[PDB]
């Protein structure tokens, strides 16, 4: 029963999966191959990955959506976060990908409406330091 | 998630065995031809369901005696 | 006893048994050694009296640290009883004894289970594609369960593990085993071998473990039909069994399991029984590939006397009167007395992949660095060795492993076969020696002899890497750890009566520079006529790794002719390589040179004015400004399981271990990649048996330099 | 005693096995004694071609 943020592009890593799943008994090639088509029809960023797990040794993966940091990264256009949030802005946002990414977290989230998951985004970029426009 | 049965073999027993060593990966033709003899042992689980389809296909045209739901 | 003679290899079985530290392997062969007629009474190593534990060294700990071949053949088929350690600093002994030979058994123990070292064992034993036929051992132990070790071994090593005799005792006496297939079952609470079909306490056990056999060994086996004709109502031909049960165990995948009370002889006729008729022969059996002198392949050759001759030594021993007696295995051809065969080092460019830094591909001996070589020798005398004697032998069949003395240039893996056309078996895998320890030889005839005594010690262990320093003119030998420094330290004490004296490894260090730097030079030495004044200026600045040494001129005016300026350079070389730090500096590597001012006259000073007046200006110069100290860094291969994973890179941290990616081999083994200064290096053998509990390997592959902090 | 090591090439690091034999060189004064090459650890110099013998390397192929 464990949970890990992982690339979509490439299976096997060194740092995240491999121990961790290694210790739970989870067939490491299967799940790399499954994983892998899954990830190369998303295309978009990486995957954040959920392991479930049986007393016959089955696996289940549970793939949810693109992580929000991510994927205000990408709509910040740069790289790496702000080493100093609220006191540095490396990019700013318009709330057209606030917006999309904040429909991407009701698909994914317990969010009622866009609004909460619009405020949610928001505070994300705060925490980033990254202003909201 | 499916989980595919075979129920026998027939008059093509060499072609049902090939193609069970084909569908799943791991078995020769003795294990397989005893596999298809009795030996009920579940090969594959909680497939996707063209692989359910496709197996069906394959081991019909084989001559097997294969359900898929 | 007898000689055992065979005529013919299928005749022949080569069994190198395996087994792990406190496996009681020599006993067991003592046992089957009487019961075949060789020994009367069998010995034990506690007592001193054994065959296969001859050495001095093996009686000093009490197991055994080198290999040893017992003969005997029964029911006409010869078997080779190859006893090999199972130290983990012995691998290499193991490697060989596999190596020469065509079958391996697996020596354990009942009360104890299987550790990770015997696990490795198994690994490697499964990489050269040898049948492994499970022993079980220490029966007479209060807490002996051959169940329990049966149910480990088929639970580790997949199902394909099955019980061949089932024992039928009390767990510490045993009375005797069931035979299976035969429906046989053997009593000795009379204390003889009763051959007898069960009374049937278990007779539905019996049944059980017959089907279970049966439904194991027929489903390898090449007819498919048997295990429908089994289930169709009709009980399969003992005949038919016993044949699928000797084609499984050929194909190397079948791994009977064979319990014998090695303290009161039962299991022993039954175990010989199977060795004869189960065992794979030697022509059946996968030999070694051979290959041409340069390189073009060749068919191995075919296990037959009347066949080409091939052969290989593996080791070799000393004696005051008589001499060297090797050990020879022989693939195929027949050996005659007084015949001439080829020699070969293995041709070493084989084995010349890597190597490490001391690059070993074979026997090493710096000396006569790498065996490669070509020897056509006359043969000295034919011998069967049965522990510190040897058994003299007409003729050699193909197959067989014999031992020839009198002889000089033999050593381990040397490939014998007709001079005409001369042959280099495949050599097996070898290991490396990873724990480096300095000696130093106390008196001259001491290292005299050292050489060939390591060359000798190459001819027996080739797993002693050897590499003496020219820096520091020190010997420097290479060990696999404790185990390993200690019976080589012993042989050369002994062996060849060698007095050493054991010193601190030393590696080396260099200087470089930290910033620019200006240097000034000046000569001056009252000659009375024509002068001798020179006065040079120079600027030195440090430069990157490996970009060398650069040397400038800029002198003004030229009043240096040009023939002095070499001379400058030379000192100033000269400075480089004695150094700068202090009074006691180290040579200079990778700084750049800018001399921009000279003076000079012709008659007098020709090289040695000039090169004093560089090391001054050098001096000048590397004192004024800062310099370092650099040492070197390298590469490490980690492989351990997922728990010693935070266990041993927390400790890199007191180590100074930069990981860079901890890659999964499959699920618990990780794959660990880290760059350590040779420095922490220089213990680690130990301090990784330490924290991983004897679980734990490595690699090592130099980097670079870098500056000591 | 001090031997010279005649030829370009010597593989000799410090207290290795020799052969000396006698011969005179003035430019080292004290020394009385050459070393054979090709004899014990001694290596034939590499590359020899003319005056082979004298040096300890075999004939090439
Ligand atoms: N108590 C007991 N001691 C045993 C047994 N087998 C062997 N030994 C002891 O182990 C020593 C020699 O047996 P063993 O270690 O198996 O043989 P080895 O040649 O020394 N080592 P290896 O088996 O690795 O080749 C003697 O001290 C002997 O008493 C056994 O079943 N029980």
């Amino acid at each position: 029963l464990i949970k890990l943020q992982i690339q979509a592009g490439q299976a096997n890593p060194a740092p995240p999966v491999g121990p961790a799943l290694g210790q739970h008994g989870v067939n490491i090639m299967e799940f790399c191959k499954a994983y892998n088509a899954a990830t190369e029809s998303q295309r978009g960023n990486v995957i954040p990955v959920e392991i479930t797990v049986y007393e016959d040794r089955s696996f289940t993966f549970a793939l949810k959506t693109p992580p929000a940091a991510k994927l205000l990264l990408k709509a910040a256009g740069v790289q790496k976060g702000s080493g100093e949030p609220h006191k540095t802005k490396v990019a700013k946002v318009t709330w057209d990908q606030v917006r999309e990414i904040a429909e991407t977290k009701k698909a994914d989230l317990n969010a009622n409406d866009i609004d909460a998951a619009a405020k949610i985004i928001a505070g994300t970029a705060r925490s980033m330091g990254i202003t909201v426009e | 998630e499916f989980d595919v049965i075979l129920e026998g073999a027939g008059e093509k027993k060499i072609g049902v065995i090939k193609v069970v060593r084909e569908i799943v990966s791991g078995l020769g033709l003795k294990e397989a031809k005893d596999l298809v003899d009795s030996a009920p042992k579940p090969l594959l689980e909680k497939v996707t369901k063209e692989a359910a389809d496709d197996a069906k296909a394959k081991l019909e045209a084989a001559g097997a005696s294969v359900t898929v739901k | 006893g007898s000689v055992p003679t065979a005529e013919r290899p299928a005749a022949i079985r080569n069994v190198a048994l395996v087994g792990p530290s406190g496996g009681g392997k020599t006993t067991l062969v003592e046992a089957l050694l009487v019961a075949g007629g060789v020994l009367t009474r069998p010995g034990s190593v506690a007592d001193g009296s054994t065959v296969c534990d001859f050495d001095e060294a093996e009686i000093a700990q009490q197991r055994s640290v080198s290999l040893a071949l017992a003969s005997l053949s029964h029911n006409g088929i010869k078997v080779n009883l190859i006893d090999t350690p199972g130290y983990a600093d012995f691998v290499g002994e193991l490697r060989a004894g596999l190596r020469a030979a065509d079958c391996a058994l697996f020596v354990i123990a009942a009360n104890e289970t299987i550790d990770e070292p015997t696990k490795t064992l198994w690994q490697e034993c499964n990489e050269v594609q040898m049948p492994r036929a499970v022993v079980i051992t220490k029966l007479d132990h209060p807490r002996a369960n051959y169940d329990a070790a049966l149910t480990a071994a088929q639970e580790a090593f997949g199902d394909k593990v099955a019980p061949l005799y089932f024992p039928v005792g009390d767990g510490e006496s045993c009375k005797g085993v069931v035979g299976l297939l035969t429906r046989t079952y053997y009593d000795y609470s009379g204390g003889t071998h009763t051959a007898r079909p069960p009374d049937g306490s278990h007779d539905a056990a019996i049944a059980e473990l017959r089907g279970s056999l049966i439904e194991g060994v027929i489903e390898e086996s090449e007819d498919e039909t048997l295990m429908e004709r089994y289930l169709g109502g009709e009980e399969i031909d003992e005949a038919v069994l016993i044949a699928d049960l000797e084609k499984a165990v050929a194909r190397a995948s079948f791994f009977p399991v064979i319990p014998v009370c090695s303290q009161s002889g039962v299991g022993t006729l039954e175990l010989l029984d199977i060795i004869s008729r189960g065992f794979p022969a030697p022509p059946e059996h996968q030999l070694p590939e051979v290959f041409t002198p340069q390189g073009a392949p060749r068919k191995p050759l075919s296990c037959d006397p009347d066949g080409p001759l091939l052969a290989e030594v593996v080791k070799t021993t000393s004696d005051p009167y008589v001499g060297r007696v090797s050990l020879v295995r022989v693939f195929s051809g027949t050996i005659r007395p007084d015949a001439t065969v080829h020699v070969s080092g293995h041709f070493s460019a084989f084995t010349d992949t890597s190597g490490s830094h001391g690059a070993a591909a074979a026997a090493d001996g710096s000396t006569h660095s790498h065996a490669d070589h070509d020897e056509d020798e006359r043969i000295g005398t034919l011998s069967f060795p049965l522990g510190k004697q040897q058994r003299p032998a007409p003729t050699v069949v193909a197959g067989d492993i014999c031992a020839i003395g009198r002889l000089s240039r033999a050593e381990t893996g040397d490939t014998l076969s007709d001079k005409t056309d001369p042959l280099v078996l495949r050599p097996w895998t070898m290991p490396d020696p990873l724990l480096p320890i300095a000696v130093a030889p106390r008196a001259k005839t001491d290292e005299d002899k050292l050489s060939v005594g390591l060359q000798r010690l190459a001819a027996e262990d080739p797993t002693l890497r050897i590499e003496q320093n020219p820096e520091t003119h020190q010997i420097v030998l290479w060990c696999m750890g404790e185990a390993h420094a200690a019976v080589v330290l012993d042989a050369l004490s002994r062996r060849y009566g060698v007095s050493v004296d054991t010193v601190e490894l030393r590696v080396p260090l260099r200087e470089t520079f930290a910033g620019k730097a200006t240097g000034h030079g000046r000569h001056v030495k009252q000659s009375g006529g024509h002068g001798q004044y020179a006065v040079c200026d120079i600027e030195v600045e440090p430069l990157p790794e490996g970009s060398g040494f650069e040397f400038v001129d800029k002198v003004v005016g030229g009043a240096v002719p040009r023939q002095f300026i070499p001379s400058v350079e030379k000192g100033v070389r000269a400075q480089m390589e004695k150094g700068v730090t202090g009074e006691s500096g180290y040579p200079v590597v990778d700084i750049r040179v800018t001399l921009f001012d000279g003076k000079a006259h012709s008659v007098d000073s020709s090289d040695f004015a000039f090169q004093m007046a560089g090391a001054l200006a050098l001096r000048d110069a590397a004192a004024a400004t800062k310099i370092n100290l650099l040492e070197p860094v390298d590469d490490v291969t980690i492989v351990v399981p997922d728990d010693l994973v935070g266990t041993i890179m927390g400790d890199l941290s007191g180590r100074r271990g930069r990981v860079l990616g901890t890659d999964k081999h499959d699920a618990d083994r990780t794959v660990i990649k880290a760059e350590i200064p040779e420095v922490e290096l220089v213990r680690y053998a130990i301090d990784l048996r330490s924290m991983s509990h004897g679980a734990g390997q490595f690699r090592r592959s130099f980097a670079r330099y870098e500056p000591m902090p | 005693v001090t031997a010279y090591i005649p030829g370009e090439g010597h593989n000799l690091q410090e207290h290795s096995m020799v052969l000396v034999r006698g011969g005179r060189v003035k430019d080292l004064p004290g020394v009385r004694y050459k070393i054979i090459r090709g004899s014990l650890d001694t290596q034939g110099v590499k590359n020899r071609k003319q005056a082979r013998s004298r040096y300890g390397a075999k004939k090439e192929k």
